RNA sequence: UUGUCAGGUGGGGAGUU
RNA sequence: GGGAA
């Protein structure tokens, strides 16, 4: 456990933000529980006051997890490295996009969603964002970066790529 | 300058800047939410046609392409606020300002246009939403009460725990959270107990339903 | 000697010899001589002959579907949809989900991947029951892995309160903290330290207690056979001291102070009388602050209060005890206490 | 072809079993199928989609003079079609339920005659139909490959009058 | 509530090599 | 070339 500076705040505020944009703000204040962001080893833990009062007895090294990782920081202070957040980051989505039962399991072991296998869309979404990947029975699934725009995608070759996989719920057991 | 007044007009004013907003060029589009958005300091009246107009103005057809963005949140959970005081507060419709009169008749509008918003809700944010209508649903006259649980009825999302024990009521909280239950199992219990008999019927055909 | 001759032997000195049945029950099921006449020795001889028939016979799969996520209709229209022949466990588990045939995979499922269903034996649901722990609630598991009991426990008190669970190793730690990142569970904490320190080193007042202590497998035979013959008297002896440890620890660090009340439940793997009753004698005897409870499971033998030579407390009988061949499910003992001061 | 080179992509035995799953899409015969009889099921393609496709816990039944390999939840019977034998086990197994839904996939050998292969399959075809009016409960379906001959119009007028809808 | 003691945490801070 | 699907 250690608190975040605010370099590496920044940091990582703008990493979540090309996910759930301006979205952050419910998380990083809530009056009734001040659950806040917390860091261990590389790690960044998203944990509530009691977590870390908690926490705090127990000792960094021997503290492996705490709460909710949002990933670790890198040496390029970058994360995604972990999906654990991927409730929160549903919730909170800007973007969904929906993909059918034959484009889920690709995504399942972590290959991108194809273009025929894309079910509905968000209908206005930029080249290169952040966007979550849903299933028809509203089910959070993982992070994609979507680099084709539903003005295209309207009119698109089936094998044709869409969204490239960053993180899917099968890595919680695979 | 009616808006910087903030005299008994600020209904009218409201009205034609809704109506002629479409008008406007782009980047002024951006900088009318901030005055409507800036009178927060018949207080939850005027709050009402902000909201409402904020949301006419987001609802110009286009937006998608012109991603103005502005974050409507703001005046979301202002709506989202303001539920309370409307019930709390007194209204009679009498016998024989957005686009008509009859405050209630502006809520169900801008719950209206609020469903009418393709996928905009139904995301698991529309039944926080309803909660609290349902709350505000102990008073007013029963063919408003029951024009609201219609708009549910009819509702195109298939969340049934809305009159009942439902997900995490966050964005500004005041209410039963009980996160993370996913139980098909109250105020209709009460609702049926009410000065007008049709209440009874109208809370046993939600039930049915 | 050929096996239907063993068998034959066994079932007509069970008739009627008591050398001559254990040697052939060593002989078929491989069991160890210390085991087989401990469990000889627990058990009726009828009783010992059911309860070793039914330790080769492999038990249900059974999955828990996490109420955090999705509801139990839901997972079982889920099922059906995969293929998969699933039925409810039982009626004292409205969650428990005993699955008979599986087309696909169980544990890589969409919905096991989402944490809809965490696979976990029927037994180990039976602890989280008798804990009943409450929102906004301290709890404290002692053996956190592999996280099951944890995960049953968050959800009922609808990830609400401070879950604080430890594991002694560091391997079953990480899975741990993956299954409850899964699952998603919120508000636990995870530690790596020893349940007697716990106490005193780490921290205590937890309102609730929960110890799942590490068993000899006596009621795990199927899922682990080794333990039949690496049982030793001295590893027993090792482990029930191990048990009364973590036990003490656990009430000190339960505080009866606490307003939901200072209950601490004792789950053990095994259904020896050594492991399970005298632990919660000695316990007891050492804490009379500590008052044993019912447990409130409506299925389980009641504690024995006087075995052989051995007499137990009149409030022994309030513990629960299931086995293969009675509950058809694993073999545990469940105790429930409550500290006065 | 495409359509073999997708059965061996997703597991499916042959080429029949994509025939059977889009007659099922098109006409959802065996969404409702409760009870599924299965003439010539061999090697398994019509048995796997007719598994697939039913309800799980269904009366699925294959019965097939060739060995099948055995699929979860089914009823693979290495019998003739219409044995006395094989159809005692068939209202065996059907006991209070009556045969909803069955598939007929009679295929006989080429190398000969070509009018002789088709009559061939024509007339298992028909006496294969004999043993589903046997089996079959009113409002019942049967879905049966034939192969186009002169004799094919004469077993649709059969068909006309066994049989609601064609 | 407010004070006392003991314990945990502690490249947060101060000091030694 | 015809007839029927």
């Amino acid at each position: 456990m250690r608190p975040l500076t605010h370099e590496e705040t920044k940091t990582f505020f703008e990493k979540l933000a090309q996910y759930i944009g301006k979205n952050i703000t419910h998380l990083i204040d809530r009056p009734d529980d001040p659950h806040c962001f917390r860091l261990q080893k590389d790690r960044v833990y998203y944990v509530s006051e009691r977590a870390m009062k908690m926490a705090t007895s127990v000792a960094r090294q021997n503290l492996m997890s705490l709460g909710i990782c949002f990933g670790k920081f890198t040496k390029t202070n970058k994360f995604r490295l972990h999906i654990t957040a991927l409730d929160y980051i549903a919730q909170y989505a800007r973007y969904k996009i929906w993909v059918k039962s034959n484009g889920e399991m690709p995504f399942l072991y972590g290959n991108h969603v194809l273009k025929a296998h894309v079910g509905r869309i968000t209908d206005d979404t930029p080249q290169h964002q952040g966007v979550v990947i849903y299933s028809m029975n509203d089910t959070p699934l993982g992070f994609g970066v979507t680099a084709r725009s539903t003005l295209e995608l309207r009119r698109l070759e089936p094998t044709a790529i869409v969204a490239f996989h960053q993180a899917d719920v099968g890595e919680y057991l695979r | 300058k009616t808006l910087q007044l903030k005299g008994k007009l600020i209904g009218n004013a409201l009205e034609g800047v809704a109506r002629l907003s479409h008008l406007l060029n782009i980047e002024f589009l951006g900088d009318l939410l901030q005055v409507l958005r800036e009178l927060v300091m018949q207080a939850t009246r005027e709050a009402l046609l902000t909201v409402s107009t904020a949301f006419e103005i987001a609802s110009a057809q286009g937006v998608g392409k012109l991603n103005l963005d502005l974050d409507l949140g703001l005046f979301v959970q202002r709506l989202y606020k303001i539920i309370f005081p409307f019930s709390l507060n007194p209204d009679a419709d009498l016998n024989k300002v957005v686009n008509a009169t009859t405050e209630m008749e502006m809520l169900l509008k801008c719950f209206q246009v609020f469903f009418f918003k393709s996928k905009n809700i139904s995301s698991s944010r529309l039944s926080s939403f309803s909660k609290r209508l349902a709350i505000a649903s102990m008073q007013l006259p029963e063919h408003s009460a029951s024009a609201d649980l219609a708009l549910l009825k009819k509702l195109l999302s298939r969340y049934s725990k809305l009159s009942r024990l439902l997900t995490s009521e966050e964005q500004i909280g005041d209410g039963i959270y009980n996160p993370f239950i996913e139980d098909p199992d109250y105020e209709p219990f009460l609702l049926k107990n009410h000065y007008s008999p049709a209440v009874s019927q109208s809370a046993k055909e939600l039930l049915k339903s | 000697q050929d096996l239907s001759q063993i068998q034959l032997r066994i079932q007509e000195i069970v008739r009627v010899y008591v050398d001559q049945l254990l040697n052939d029950i060593c002989a078929y099921y491989g069991y160890s001589r210390f085991l087989a006449e401990k469990l000889f020795e627990l058990f009726s001889v009828s009783e010992a002959v059911e309860f070793f028939e039914a330790n080769e016979m492999p038990r249900p799969v059974t999955i828990r579907t996490n109420t955090l996520k999705t509801q139990r209709r839901e997972l079982a229209q889920a099922l059906i949809n995969r293929g998969v022949n699933l039925e409810p466990i039982g009626k004292w588990s409205k969650v428990g989900l005993q699955v008979f045939e599986s087309q696909v995979p169980i544990g890589a499922t969409p919905e096991y991947l989402a944490g809809h269903y965490i696979l976990q034996a029927a037994s180990s649901f039976l602890p989280v029951m008798a804990l009943a722990p409450q929102p906004n609630e301290r709890i404290l598991d002692m053996s956190s892995a592999p996280g099951g009991k944890v995960t049953y426990v968050a959800a009922l008190q609808k990830n609400t309160g401070i879950i604080f669970a430890n594991d002694s190793n560091k391997a079953r730690t990480k899975a741990l903290s993956a299954n409850i990142h899964r699952l998603g569970v919120r508000n636990a904490i995870v530690c790596n330290y020893d349940g007697r320190k716990f106490p005193n080193e780490v921290i205590g007042g937890f309102d609730r207690v929960l110890l799942d202590a590490p068993c000899s497998g006596t009621g795990v035979i199927y899922k682990d056979q080794s333990v039949k013959t690496n049982k030793s008297e001295r590893d027993f002896d090792t482990l029930s001291h191990l048990q009364r440890q973590l036990l003490l620890s656990a009430i000190d660090s339960v505080n009866a102070d606490s307003k939901t009340g200072g209950f601490i439940v004792y789950s053990t793997c095994s259904i020896t009388v050594d492991e399970d009753e005298a632990v919660i004698q000695y316990a007891l005897k050492k804490r009379p602050n500590v008052k044993l409870v019912s447990t409130g499971l409506e299925f389980g033998r009641e504690g024995f209060t006087r075995f052989r030579e051995k007499r137990f407390h009149p409030s022994l009988k309030l513990t629960r005890r299931y086995y293969p061949h009675v509950h058809n499910i694993d073999g545990f003992f469940v105790a429930k206490l409550k500290k006065i001061s | 072809d495409k359509w073999y080179k997708l059965a061996k992509e997703q597991g499916y035995r042959s080429r029949a079993a994509f025939k059977l799953v889009q007659l099922n899409q098109k006409y959802s015969f065996l969404e409702k199928a409760k009870v599924i009889i299965d003439l010539c099921a061999a090697p398994g393609g019509w048995l796997q989609v007719a598994s697939k496709t039913c309800k799980p816990g269904s009366l699925i039944v294959g019965v097939d003079l060739a060995p099948i390999k055995p699929i979860p939840n089914c009823h693979t019977f290495v019998e003739d079609i219409t044995s006395d034998k094989c159809r005692s086990q068939l209202r065996g197994y059907l006991k209070t339920w009556k045969a909803d839904v069955v598939l007929h996939d009679g295929a006989p050998n080429v190398g000969s005659a070509w009018l002789q292969d088709a009559y061939g399959q024509a007339q298992l075809v028909l006496m294969s139909m004999k043993l589903a009016c046997e089996f079959l409960v009113a409002g019942g379906t049967f879905v049966t490959k034939v192969f186009r001959s002169r004799d094919y119009n004469n077993l649709l007028w059969v068909f006309k009058q066994l049989f609601n809808k064609v």
